[PDB]
């Protein structure tokens, strides 16, 4: 039957309107895989005809307009909208052409405002990616979740924008005629779907400059002249239409803002060149001033001995005219900046009649008139209205909230910026979807494309400005939150996020400091996040604090008490994943234990020196929670740590107790090695928690108290037994093959080197008898074995490199401090 | 290295422009003055062009300023677990707060003009529910410190400046007929989360400038990033300033309301929780004295940390004065039976030795005179 | 597999051989008469290179048999169609397809 | 057993005590210290008693012999029933102040938390069982605090609803076998009118407030609605009514219900099945926490959409689950999708089913591409 009959058959009208709501539901939030499939059911011809179908009912007309926007426009629109708040202005010849006001002759300081959205915009926005929908093309030969992401289905936009202008013009004229039968059955159903389509096209930037001039004519044909016809703002429109009008105007306000930002960036390009030239000429004049000066050169050349960040602060420090003595900029350059500081204020309507004459007065006058005309009942309309009204008045503050995201780049990196922003748009677009294997593969390769981009390393300030570290953080927060107890799914994607953040911190100090603010969030998410293997979320925390003494000092005790309480739990049962894999159950987890210990090791040791405040807080928490030490040195029922290390040696050597015994998994946990690696990290932590000698010779009260506590908790007798323990050696035999041990399940030189620091920092060497007594028993056969392995065939083995680092980093330096 | 660091003329154009924008905004835009708040509220408070209509209905549809307050009091009263940040509310609450105050032998004639003009500024707001919406977002925040509370208390102070009697009457009436406990549960929570002086944080701050790290973008001379001891001093100052403003003018009806709430289901003794905060502050400042007891001179950072803590202690004593003046016999018996005495003795012990120590030199006259006005 | 039923004869001499784009206005239909695809609604011809396996195999082998301007019909069996998996969201699995093929021009 | 349990444990109905004296006349008299008075639990209707085998336990009203149940109040632990006064009574004990001690009137034992702490309290949330000890510790003084009228009124309906519907449960499954034929009744007559009256009293007791209410006042009714639903769910009656649906669903029709209960109950069978779903929808709607319980038994509700006795009732229950819990959407499989689509196949063009599918795609503004693809995989290609 004719679809126009549903205006009387209300039974099917509700069902079909709900059907179009289901179509928008199943193609909502970027699901372009299905948004392609919908084009078969609703053809392009059907949608385009339904745009002009003036006898369609209310719900069906609005449902079909919204369905067209959802299927063909919303996926590209959302991604473009998220990049409308960033201003990456490249330094290009067309960037230089951008001016605050159009060239004219009415006023140099304040000409009449140009038409908003009309002109050239140089701010970088990634291009849209559409695809012609064809259902008979050959299916992809590759497997699932390997093909590239489906794009938005294509639709003619050059004709679509002209059509969108056309019905909008018809609606404006028809509204003026005050017809008793408006299109669609009501004024709201006549204007709201059309204004939605115009708003979406405006956001996507489909409309050209002439088209924008038209839209400004239908909005207000008198104020917005350049040099019945009643504007949309004077037609007594309902509340629902008013919301779309607010969306249109806030778009034009954004265009005015972006015009201001680009104009300022162009002024920066025109100003830096002159300022550099003048400062270079003044450098030569300062060089020749030695012939007519004296010892007072330092005051004037402190500018050139100061890096440029505070140089521009001094150079531009002439705003209030009471500070002109230090500034060496001539009056023409000073006048230039004072000139641009006046027209910028005029462009924002600061300082300088019923005609509004501009968008700034037009929006304020209209919004106030709407509010005083009637009690507005829509909360969304009220918030949109006063958001607009606040933006018109607070012109400068609105610019202030936008400036930290502004950034200028060289023209040689625009294509890399496009190749980066597209991947960033992928990450942002995956925030609104439940993570799955398809999305996981769509973003791991996105992050990998971010790594191989030069702009990621060259512009850390830009990378922080775009806030990538956030979007990756909430992606990790979402996946950790999902299945937070039962199972942390997608480990390959969690390690992708964590690896990216860890590499993000190492770029620069400011990025590292930015990550340091998110430290508190990471601990509880890493409390169960350690189950996966690889770049754990804990490693992000450790990389955020390492090598920065400021961040290490700034780290607070409430962050550490979480870690020690977590180690308290980790010391009374095994790893739950290890329990599930059939590992021989043990009453304390060595995996999560060592993972905590390395972080504490990075927390209390900076640039070769211990941090006293961190060291004393961590040691008083370990003593306050004695269960963290493990089975040995526990206290009640716990023998010496030597009784643990040989026990771990036997367990590591003996099968069916080393692990599950079904690396084999490339990260297979060997519990015999895990016990003795845990205690190796524990002794490394204690040695790096040892108070410094300069504090001991100064005799500080807590320094002696804490180091005595370390002495009592760690007896030296079992320590020498740990020194005296042997190594498993690659022995020549069995037809010449190198019979080597497995470092993942055997004694390693690292564990002993973890001790050499402890002994060198807690007890020390003062007398020769105790020096040679420990050197000859354990430190001697290690290096005799090193000499034996140091041959043409064995010096490149897996133990030989460890032995070289073991001796030359811990043992031989120790001998250098014990030589007298 | 400073002799050989790169001069400005050798910097790339894009990098130089990036530094230039930050220098320009930080030295020309932040310092720029534009007080549009008064004319914003003036525009929003005029119900012009329909007064000639003279609508029959009594209702009298709200003017634009009243519509903001109604909308924000709707978001305030909606039932949500967390009161999420609203940058629009920050903008408009700040605009309303900054649109009221507008501020050597000046006579008693023009002061009667100035204070009456201030009352007109406040009447322009509180006649439109602005007192109630402030009370609502204080209850709605549920004890979570943030820009929500800071801009709400900033507005509550600007509407209560000078102890506006009708504003206190409106707030007291709204609390007494709504009978909600969340307002004082929040006030108790914020007062408990207010920070005091920490020696451990101070020692870490001392070692921060010892390192004196710089940044990659040029060089910053002793970067003044966030100070972490009494960071919320301004927030504790204007929380107690708001509490003082409520009971100012000997409002015995509200003074008895802070001590106990007959209408509410449970009674929260704000006076006692004020003493408890004062005790925490006095223990902190006493320990901060004990750390400088050995040292003969107090460095600049130490002086600033006193000045911030002392200004907050001055505000706390002023608020405690306003709780008992009138006199309020209930509060007087409450403070007598409270733990105020231990804080008093501790302050006296701090006062004595601090005056002798600061009188030995002329570099701590500022600190010592703030000690005099504090005691 | 694929059989042709001529609707309107073309020229009968110019046949698209291997190496050139095949430009066609197709109108695919399901076995029950419910149309699932077309190209004149989009008003743009479906240009696909011959022999590059860019189209379903049934359409691929059918497009070679006829000549310029030949309106024809193709009965795509599930063997040379999407078949077992169908087209996700549009074509049900194991279904016969009918095409109103119209090879309008060659480049 | 009584526990000094902290946190949000005693915002529920399980932790309300009633100060019930012995005197029939002037029982609501103001408290005088050291007077005989019983203590009762509200929902279970049980009285604290000093029993010989388990010490301090709650016992039914048939075994409260006034010896082990009566208690008293006082100011301190130093060793001190008075003659009843025919009046309101002097003001002695205030709310939130005036610390009181409780000693058994006959046994003389004083309330105190049990000292030992087991492995359960080593890791789990702290709960220290109060034992009526000889002298105990020092801090065992009590603060007496009020409770508001709504929850105080509420507690009795928990007691009444549990008593009546439990008696309906045992009266129901008593005829699980033994088909009727034409003989005498299997058990006592079912409380059909009592249950139906309680159902209609509770549906309106949980009726969402009208839309036209002012937003300033509407949210106040929302708070009461959430609190009432939370308390009723927390007392397990949401599962108890789920038992009611499970017990009724085993019978295919009213005639089959008559084959095991009788012609008198077959009349109200179709009425009660619709009412129970309405009550369930009232209980679950609007609450995320109460709605979260349907993550495990999602297929339980899904299996009942085929049943024709109450089609829209269960469909509404499913809709209330979906619009409230985003976690439920992660649990929906292909079987559930084909089940929902089968409703459109079997029950015609029910537009509300489209709203169920519309809610299965996006919940709280996040996409679920698994459900979106399954819906399009099974609904769109058929074109039927």
């Amino acid at each position: 039957m004719d679809i126009l009959e549903l205006s009387e058959r209300l039974d099917l009208q509700r069902f079909h309107s709900h059907t179009l709501r289901l179509y928008r539901a199943v193609c909502a939030l970027g699901n372009n895989r299905v948004a392609h499939a919908l084009c078969s059911h609703v053809d392009q011809a059907q949608l385009l005809h339904a745009l002009e179908d003036a006898h369609l009912p209310g719900p069906l007309r609005a449902g079909y307009y919204d369905l067209l926007i959802s299927i063909h426009l919303e996926s590209a629109c959302r991604s473009r909208r998220s990049m409308l708040s960033e201003y990456i202005v490249p330094l290009t010849p067309e960037t230089r052409a951008i001016t605050l006001f159009p060239p004219g002759r009415k006023g140099g300081n304040a000409r009449r405002h140009g038409l908003p959205g009309v002109g050239v915009t140089t701010s970088l926005r990634p291009p849209h990616h559409f695809s012609p929908p064809c259902f008979v093309a050959a299916l992809p030969a590759a497997g699932v979740a390997e093909a590239p992401a489906r794009l938005s289905p294509a639709i003619p936009l050059e004709a679509l924008r002209d059509k969108a202008l056309r019905m909008l013009g018809e609606a404006v004229r028809d509204g003026g005629q005050h017809a008793r039968d408006p299109v669609g059955g009501s004024v709201e159903f006549q204007f709201v779907p059309v204004l939605k389509l115009v708003s979406t096209l405006l956001v996507m930037g489909i409309f050209g400059d002439e088209d924008v001039k038209q839209i400004l004519k239908m909005i207000e044909p008198e104020v917005f002249t350049e040099e019945l016809e009643e504007g949309l703002l004077q037609m007594k429109l309902p509340e629902s239409v008013k919301l779309q009008m607010c969306n249109l105007l806030e778009y034009f306000c954004d265009q005015e803002l972006q015009h201001r930002v680009e104009s300022l960036a162009a002024f920066a390009e025109r100003y830096v060149d002159k300022l550099q030239a003048n400062q270079r000429s003044r450098y030569a004049l300062l060089m020749r001033a030695f012939t007519m000066s004296a010892a007072e050169t330092a005051r004037r050349t402190r500018e050139f001995r100061s890096p440029p960040q505070e140089q521009i602060n001094m150079l531009l420090h002439f705003k209030d005219e009471a500070d002109e003595e230090d500034c060496p900029l001539p009056e023409d350059i000073r006048q230039d900046l004072q000139d641009f500081h006046q027209d910028l204020l005029a462009h924002c309507g600061i300082q300088l009649e019923k005609k509004p004459q501009s968008l700034q007065e037009l929006v304020s006058h209209m919004v106030v008139r709407w509010a005083q005309e009637d009690y507005v009942q829509s909360p969304e309309l009220v918030r949109a209205m006063f958001s607009l009204l606040h933006r018109q008045y607070d012109g400068l503050g609105e610019l202030l909230r936008a400036l930290p995201r502004a950034y200028t780049i060289s023209p040689s990196s625009v294509e890399d910026t496009m190749s980066l922003l597209e991947c960033l748009g992928q990450i942002r677009s995956l925030l609104i979807v439940q993570m799955g294997p398809q999305e996981e593969n769509l973003m791991i390769q996105s992050i990998g494309n971010i790594m191989n981009n030069k702009v990621f390393y060259q512009h850390p300030n830009l990378m922080r400005a775009l806030g990538m570290h956030e979007t990756v953080m909430e992606v990790m927060v979402n996946v950790l939150g999902g299945g937070e107890t039962k199972e942390i799914r997608f480990p390959k994607m969690v390690t992708s996020c964590c690896r990216f953040l860890c590499y993000f911190c190492r770029i620069s100090r400011q990025n590292q400091r930015s990550m340091f603010d998110h430290l508190s969030y990471l601990l509880e998410n890493s409390g169960i996040g350690l189950g996966m293997q690889g770049s754990t979320p804990l490693d992000v925390a450790a990389a955020s604090v390492i090598d920065n003494n400021e961040l290490a000092l700034a780290l607070q005790e409430q962050d550490l008490e979480k870690v020690v309480s977590y180690l308290a739990g980790c010391g009374l049962q095994s790893c739950p994943m290890l329990l599930a894999k059939g590992y021989p159950d043990i009453g304390w987890n060595p995996c999560g234990g060592e993972r905590y210990l390395d972080f504490l090791r990075f927390a209390v040791f900076v640039n070769g020196e211990s941090v006293e405040e961190n060291a004393n807080v961590v040691v008083r928490l370990l003593i306050r929670k004695p269960e963290c030490f493990g089975p040995a040195l526990r206290g009640e029922g716990g023998s010496g740590l030597l009784a643990a290390i040989e026990e771990a040696i036997r367990i590591s050597e003996d099968p069916a107790r080393d692990g599950p015994g079904v690396p084999p998994e490339e990260n297979r946990v060997h519990l015999g090695h895990a016990i003795m690696s845990f205690y190796a990290a524990l002794i490394d932590l204690l040695g790096r928690c040892a108070p410094e000698m300069h504090l001991i010779q100064a005799g500080k009260g807590e320094a002696l108290r804490i180091r005595a506590i370390l002495r009592s908790l760690v007896p030296l007798d079992d320590l020498v037994g740990i020194i005296s323990l042997p190594l498993q050696i690659p022995t020549l035999g069995k037809d010449g093959a190198l019979v080597q041990p497995k470092m993942s399940a055997s004694f390693v030189p690292d564990h002993k080197a973890s001790m050499v620091l402890f002994l060198d920092r807690v007890y020390g060497i003062e007398n020769q008898d105790f020096l040679l007594h420990v050197l000859d028993v354990g430190f001697l056969p290690d290096m005799r074995a090193a000499a034996s392995l140091d041959t043409a065939t064995f010096s490149t083995t897996e133990m030989a490199l460890a032995l070289n680092r073991y001796l030359c980093l811990a043992v031989l330096p120790l001998i250098t401090k014990c030589a007298p | 290295a400073c002799f050989r660091m790169t001069p400005l003329y050798n910097l790339p154009t894009h990098r130089a422009c990036n530094m230039f924008l930050e220098s320009y905004k930080a030295a020309w835009i932040l310092t720029e003055d534009h007080s549009f708040e008064d004319r914003m509220i003036d525009d929003l408070s005029k119900a012009g062009e329909q007064e000639e209509e003279e609508e029959e209905v009594e209702e009298k549809k709200p003017d634009p300023l009243h519509q903001l307050v109604l909308h924000f009091s709707r978001t305030a009263l909606t039932e949500k677990s967390k009161l999420d940040e609203d940058y629009l509310y920050m903008a408009y609450a700040d605009i309303m707060a900054k649109s009221c105050h507008l501020e050597v032998e000046v006579s008693f004639e023009e002061k009667e003009m100035e204070k009456q003009r201030l009352l007109y500024q406040q009447s322009r707001l509180h006649t439109r529910g602005a007192a109630e919406m402030v009370l609502q977002m204080i209850s709605a925040c549920k004890g979570e410190t943030g820009a929500m509370v800071s801009s709400t208390l900033k507005l509550g102070i600007s509407i209560l400046n000078g102890g506006n009697a009708e504003v206190q009457q409106k707030m007291l009436d709204y609390l007494k007929d709504k009978k909600e406990v969340g307002f004082f549960q929040s006030i108790q929570a914020l007062m408990q989360t207010c920070s005091v002086l920490d020696l451990n944080a101070f020692e870490r701050q001392n070692k921060a400038e010892g390192l004196g790290m710089v940044n990659e973008d040029g060089t910053v001379i002793n970067r003044q990033n966030g100070e972490k001891v009494m960071a919320d001093d301004e927030f504790t100052q204007d929380l107690f300033r708001f509490l003082q403003l409520l009971c100012e003018g000997h409002n015995n009806d509200f003074q008895n309301y802070l001590r106990t709430q007959t209408g509410n289901t449970t009674t929260i003794n704000i006076i006692i929780c004020t003493v408890d905060y004062l005790l925490r502050l006095q223990e902190s400042i006493s320990d901060f004295y004990w750390y400088y007891s050995g040292k003969d001179v107090i460095e600049e950072q130490g002086k600033r940390n006193f000045s911030k803590a002392m200004s907050v202690a001055k505000q706390v004593f002023n608020s405690l004065t306003e709780y008992i003046q009138g006199p309020c016999t209930g509060n007087q018996q409450s403070l007598a039976h409270s733990r105020l005495w231990d804080a008093v003795v501790g302050f006296l012990h701090v006062f004595a030795h601090m005056m002798m120590k600061l009188a030995q030199d002329s570099s701590q006259i500022e600190l010592l005179k703030e000690l005099l006005d504090l005691q | 597999g694929v059989e042709i039923e001529t609707i309107s004869p073309g020229d009968g001499r110019t046949f698209p051989k291997k190496g050139q784009t095949c430009v066609v206005h197709y109108t695919g239909m399901l076995q029950n008469g419910k149309k699932f695809d077309s190209s004149r609604d989009r008003n743009k011809p479906f240009k696909f290179r011959i022999g590059k396996q860019e189209v379903i195999k049934g359409f691929e082998e059918g497009a070679a048999q006829m000549s310029l301007g030949q309106r024809a019909k193709l009965t795509c069996t599930p063997d040379v169609a999407y078949g077992a998996t169908g087209h996700p969201g549009v074509i049900p699995p194991n279904a016969t397809l009918i095409f109103d093929v119209e090879l309008l021009n060659l480049e | 057993l009584v526990y000094y349990e902290g946190g949000a444990v005693c915002t529920h109905a399980r932790s309300l005590w009633r100060l019930e004296p012995l005197r029939i006349s002037w029982s609501g008299s103001h408290l005088r210290w050291g007077q005989p008075l019983r203590i009762r639990h509200v929902t279970t209707g049980r009285y604290l008693a000093l029993t010989e085998d388990q010490g301090l336990v709650v016992v039914d009203a048939c075994k409260a012999h006034t010896k082990a149940t009566s208690f008293c109040f006082r100011v301190s632990k130093e060793k001190l029933p008075k003659r009843d006064v025919e009046g309101m009574g002097p003001p002695e004990i205030k709310y939130g102040e005036s610390l009181c001690f409780v000693q058994h009137v006959a046994s003389g034992l004083w309330l105190t938390y049990a000292a030992p702490d087991p492995k359960a309290l080593r890791l789990g949330v702290l709960k220290k069982k109060a034992i009526l000890h000889q002298e105990g510790h020092m801090d065992d003084a009590l603060f007496l605090t009020r409770c508001q009228q709504e929850e105080s009124q509420a507690a009795r309906m928990i007691h009444s609803t549990a008593g009546l519907y439990n008696q309906f449960i045992k009266g129901l499954d008593s005829f699980s076998g033994k088909p009727r034929g034409s003989g005498p009744p299997a058990g006592p007559a079912l409380p059909i009118e009592a249950v139906i009256l309680s159902l209609q009293d509770l549906i309106g007791y949980f009726e969402p407030p009208s839309e036209e209410l002012q937003h300033e006042e509407k949210q106040s009714k929302l708070r009461s609605l959430r609190n009432r639903q939370s308390l009723f769910q927390e007392e397990g009656m949401l599962s108890l009514v789920l038992n009611c649906i499970d017990r009724l669903n085993v019978y295919t029709t009213a005639a089959h219900f008559a084959e095991y209960a009788g012609e008198e109950a077959a009349e109200s069978w179709k009425e009660i099945v619709n009412l129970l779903y309405e009550l369930l929808a009232s209980l679950i709607r609007g609450n995320r926490a109460n709605c979260a319980l349907f993550s495990t038994n999602l297929d339980w509700v899904v299996s009942k959409l085929d049943r024709l006795e109450a089609s829209s009732g269960i469909l509404e229950v499913l809709y209330c689950v979906l619009i409230e819990s985003p976690e439920v959407l992660n649990i929906i499989q292909e079987n559930h999708i084909k089940s929902i689509i089968s409703l459109l196949d079997k029950h015609g063009r029910n537009h509300k089913v489209l709203d169920v599918l519309c809610s299965l795609c996006v919940c709280n503004g996040v996409a679920v591409r698994s459900n979106q693809d399954l819906i399009t995989e099974n609904l769109l290609p058929g074109r039927e």
